[PDB]
């Protein structure tokens, strides 16, 4: 199914659980990115960084209110808002700012990702 | 390179206009320091004059 098509690719992404090692679902889904089901399933499953990376348009403003909320291991971020400032001037990387930061000791990995791609202003603010 | 020159040429001009933000002080220094210390030389000079 993961590799089915597009047509019934939104009819079963709602009724595909039946006990299994779905351990390949997320992986294959991550290998085969279509964002329209990485929630309708991820909200019945798990695997996140492998959510904020594979596909672009990001998961949109539809992956933050449920992303940095938990907080995970450093990295996948040195990518995200990094790749944001240069492209996507929606200012979607100021929300994701204090968002991904939420840390009691980081900010070192956070300075080769807000520079090389012409930052400042937004950074000094 | 593939990302090394879009990096600075939209952030290098910081260094440019700051060198001209340099300027000033130095040149300002002596220009003004000139018209001043000399006014001082007359300060003492008129010292001489009256006092005598």
């Amino acid at each position: 199914l993961a590799k089915t098509n597009r047509l019934a690719e939104l009819e079963e992404f709602i009724n595909g659980p039946n006990n299994a090692h779905i351990q390949q679902v997320g992986d294959r889904c991550y290998d085969e990115k279509m964002y329209d089901a990485a929630k309708l399933l991820y909200n019945n499953v798990s695997n996140f960084g492998r959510l904020a990376s594979t596909l672009v348009h990001l998961g949109e403003y539809q992956a933050a209110v449920d992303g940095a909320r938990k907080a995970n291991s450093t990295r996948t971020w040195k990518e995200v808002c990094f790749a944001c400032v240069d492209g996507k001037e929606f200012r979607l990387a100021q929300m994701c700012g204090l968002h991904i930061v939420v840390h009691a000791d980081e900010l070192e990995e956070l300075i080769n990702y807000y520079q090389d791609r012409g930052y400042f202003e937004e950074l000094i603010t | 390179q593939a990302d090394r020159l879009t990096q600075e040429p939209e952030s290098i001009r910081k260094w440019r206009e700051e060198q001209r933000k340099r300027l000033q002080e130095l040149d300002a220094a002596s220009k003004v320091m000139e018209q001043e210390w000399r006014e001082k030389a007359k300060k003492d000079l008129e010292e001489w004059n009256q006092r005598q």
